[PDB]
């Protein structure tokens, strides 16, 4: 029969066995996360190995079928996906080499512990303490010490490892018909088989940059505001017309300026809506939080949770009965078993988080009808974006009043709105430039444009030119500060956050525009807008079956990324910043 | 006339996989249907080619009771006109069916932790089944020209795949037991009445 018929047979097997294997793996891991026992660990490893082996062999077998001779794109896409072994192409010696190097880098990141420049008894680990320091301390000396410790001891070690990692990784990419490891990552956004919908890989570079330009003015003015207030706290080191020292950005890497709110809080007296105390007074519980979330999604039109969700999900710390990982996680075990793991606590934060994670669950509940290979978000950023829009629609004072966590006649004052928008802007608008900077550096490095001799040099150059941040101390090429970020030492992609952020606001604007909402996008609640839920579902059900551009077009009405939604969401804050910066300087001298 | 104890047909130690749909001949006895709906606890009770209870006290020809366990999502497949996997290569009702289809969730019994992989279903077949056909074969489904020599390989897959039933699964992938009641009708003599 036609090669296409044979393919359909092959895929229809893979799915009918892969799905079961993935469920076995998922359930065993649930055991090792909901319970933490050496046994469970070993059981998890056995199941993971079987899933691995399956995908490995099935990938090789799929390669024997030729995509070119496949015509239906759906079938073509499933097959394509399965035809991406990667490591396999490299000699198993090299496969072990890269595995060992990645494991060594991961172990350095985890085991890494920096000691005081003085006290030999103050050797503290990266996450347990150093993070806290760099996130809630106000000492130039202390923060500088922690910063240098991490990028010296932990970084210098990783430098040679990353130097070989780039070689082996690019080799893998080239052996998988990719110009560099960068193109391999950028192909995650690649899609084809339509009129124009088709996206190419380098067009991602083009689009990220043409959007970053439109966001640059905002980041400049936010930079000026932050620079001024920080100057008023560290006046001995912050130039009024230069970049900012990295160790003052609120986190070890300067990726989130959220911890700078007490140092950059507009007003400062006015309070921020914190329904936490109100929930505690209304004797709310974990269930009640998730039940309110369910009600929300019911209002917009989506279904309610599976009985299995409530029956098997772990929503509260397992008393002391068990030892468990607490990081909030949504779960698609396949086979209709949808679950959520969260050590939920009665705080506004966990409430919004539950909305986000249940949104993930709903996405998964909306593309189950699709085949296994097509059962995933449209791109790598669609999932996170939908979760975010749920939280962003729950934070609005309106929904807070509705569920009854906020007084019925509460009214927002411009001072409070600006406080909230500024916090949002730090966390969102601040990471955006840093994200672009990191991923562009890695793309060019893999491409080979940056030689190792100028490998850290360009890095800080780029920081200054883009992020507007400067090295507190000169770092020669012995250092390797880029790898100091988990997502880097651990081979993860970092552009997803840039895309997630751009998308989520496009989505939200469309959804509101459909709810006929009027006014600031920051004050929008899709609740009870059946039309909004319908548009969202008409995208979510698609999974990755249809081009990511097509899903977007079905919901936002465009075939590519646009920043005008984001700029509209933050426009009030933008103008307030402009006026507050009239008497200061907006920009940063690259060389300083 | 003695009551047809569907008990043996409905309540049972074990049910057969769909690829081996079991058939029992109801005959030489009497059997109501109101009582069956009275038995209740039936997720799906759809009788085709007959009035709802116009047969309650009526007579028909050889009544055949077919029993199998399938997924909830596949319950729709058990009806005239369907075009799913279960219908094409495991059990297929005719376009002019004149009987009954009953189904109830069996998650409490036919599922166990670790997975009750006993129940099976035919994934591939060289051609669609015929009305009330059966196929208990265990032969490699040769997909392409190259022979399979009874060994699994490229374009050479096995045609009976297992069912993973676990209590943690969702309703769609949960075990539902099914009993179809075949009610051929004609001028031929009768033994089943009500
Ligand atoms: C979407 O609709 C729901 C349901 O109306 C809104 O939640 C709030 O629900 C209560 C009723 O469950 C509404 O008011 C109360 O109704 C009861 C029942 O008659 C009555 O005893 C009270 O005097 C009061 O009228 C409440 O107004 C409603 N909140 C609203 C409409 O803002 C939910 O808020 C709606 N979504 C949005 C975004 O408003
Ligand atoms: C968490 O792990 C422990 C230890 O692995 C589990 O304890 C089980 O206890 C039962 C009854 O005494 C034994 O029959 C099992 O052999 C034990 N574990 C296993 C993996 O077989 C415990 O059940 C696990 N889960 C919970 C929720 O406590
Ligand atoms: C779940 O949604 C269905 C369909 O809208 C509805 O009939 C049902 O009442 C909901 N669940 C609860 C507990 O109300
Ligand atoms: C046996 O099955 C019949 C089917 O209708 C039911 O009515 C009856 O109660 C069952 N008997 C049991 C479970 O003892």
């Amino acid at each position: 029969p036609s090669t296409e018929d044979l393919v359909n047979t092959f895929l229809e097997k893979f799915n009918y066995e892969a799905e079961e294997l993935s469920y076995q793996s998922s359930l065993a891991s649930w055991d090792y996360n909901t319970n933490i026992s050496d046994e469970n660990v070993q059981k998890m490893n056995n199941a993971g190995a079987k899933w691995s082996a399956f995908y490995e062999e099935q990938s090789k077998l799929a390669k024997t079928y030729p995509l070119e001779e496949i015509q239906d794109s759906t079938v073509k896409r499933q097959l394509r996906a399965l035809q991406h072994s990667g490591s396999s192409v490299l000699s198993a010696d090299k496969n072990q080499r890269l595995n060992t190097i990645l494991n060594s880098m991961s172990t350095i990141y985890s085991t890494g512990k920096a000691c005081n420049p003085s006290n030999p008894q103050e050797c503290l680990l990266l996450e347990p303490g150093l993070d806290d320091i760099m996130e809630n301390s106000k000492d130039y000396n202390e923060r500088l010490w922690a910063w240098e410790g991490w990028r010296s001891e932990v970084g210098k070690q990783l430098r040679p490892l990353y130097e070989e990692y780039v070689a082996l990784k690019n080799e893998m990419a080239r052996a998988n018909n990719y110009e560099d490891y960068g193109d391999y990552w950028r192909g995650d956004y690649e899609e084809e088989w339509e009129n124009g919908y088709n996206y190419s890989r380098n067009q991602l570079i083009d689009d990220v940059e043409h959007t970053f330009t439109q966001i640059m003015p905002l980041y400049q003015h936010l930079h000026a505001y932050v620079r001024t207030k920080l100057m008023d706290t560290y006046p001995s080191y912050i130039s009024p017309t230069g970049c900012l020292p990295a160790h003052l950005l609120g986190d070890m890497w300067g990726r989130f300026w959220t911890n700078l709110y007490p140092l950059t809080v507009p007003f400062g007296q006015k309070p921020n809506i914190d329904v936490t105390n109100a929930m505690v007074n209304q004797s709310w519980d974990a269930r009640r939080i998730f039940k309110e979330a369910e009600k929300f999604f019911v209002s917009v039109g989506l279904p309610n949770m599976t009985q299995g969700f409530w029956e098997n999900s772990m929503l509260t710390e397992p008393s002391d009965s068990r030892k468990v990982v607490c990081h909030p996680t949504a779960w698609d075990l396949g086979k209709g078993d949808f679950r959520i793991k969260m050590c939920t606590k009665v705080t506004m934060d966990d409430f919004l988080t539950a909305h986000h994670e249940m949104g993930h669950i709903q996405y998964d509940m909306a593309y189950a009808a699709q085949p296994f290979l097509l059962r995933n978000g449209a791109n790598e950023g669609f999932h996170e974006a939908v979760g975010e829009i749920m939280s962003l629609s729950a934070a609005t004072p309106n929904h807070l009043k509705n569920i009854g966590l906020l007084p019925p006649s509460f009214f927002e004052d411009s001072e409070t709105e600006i406080n909230f928008l500024l916090k949002q802007a730090l966390t969102i608008v601040g990471t955006l430039p840093f994200t672009y900077m990191l991923e562009k550096w890695r793309w060019m490095v893999f491409k080979g444009e940056i030689p190792k001799d100028q490998w850290m040099k360009t890095w800080w150059e780029m920081k200054r030119n883009i992020v507007g941040v400067v090295e507190p101390v000169p770092h020669d090429e012995t250092y390797c500060d880029p790898a100091s970020l988990f997502h880097v030492a651990n081979d993860y992609s970092f552009i997803r956050y840039y895309t997630r952020t751009i998308y989520q606001f496009q989505f939200q604007e469309a959804l509101c525009q459909i709810a006929k909402h009027e006014g600031p996008l920051h004050k929008c609640d899709i609740s009870n807008s059946s039309e909004a839920g319908q548009k969202l579902l008409e995208m979510l059900k698609l999974g990755k079956s249809k081009p990511w551009t097509y899903a977007l077009e079905i919901v936002v009405g465009a075939k590519n990324m646009d920043v005008r939604p984001l700029l509209n969401y933050f426009e009030p804050l933008f103008t307030w910043l402009k006026e507050q910066n009239r008497n200061s300087f907006v920009g940063w001298n690259t060389d300083w | 006339t003695n009551l047809c104890p569907f008990g043996e047909v409905f309540n049972a130690t074990r049910f057969a996989s769909v690829y081996a749909w079991n058939r029992k001949r109801i005959s030489n006895c009497v059997a109501d249907y109101s009582v069956l709906y009275n038995s209740a606890s039936f997720s799906t009770f759809k009788c085709y080619g007959v009035s709802p209870t116009k047969l309650n006290d009526l007579c028909f020809t050889n009544v055949y009771a077919d029993s199998f366990v399938i997924r909830g999502d596949e319950v729709r497949q058990i009806a005239p006109g369907q075009t799913g996997k279960i219908a094409d290569y495991n059990y297929k009702l005719p376009d002019d069916f004149t009987g009954c289809v009953i189904a109830w969730n069996s998650n409490n019994l036919d599922s166990k932790v670790g997975g009750n992989y006993n129940y099976l279903y035919r994934l591939f077949r060289k051609s669609n089944l015929k009305p009330f056909e059966r196929d208990i074969s265990t032969e490699i489904y040769q997909a392409g020209s190259t022979p399979c020599n009874g060994v699994e390989g490229f374009n050479c897959y096995f045609p009976l795949q297992s069912y993973g039933f676990q209590p943690t699964n969702g309703v769609g992938y949960q075990p539902y037991r099914v009993v179809v009641l075949s009610f051929e009708l004609l001028h031929a003599p009768a033994t089943v009445c009500g």
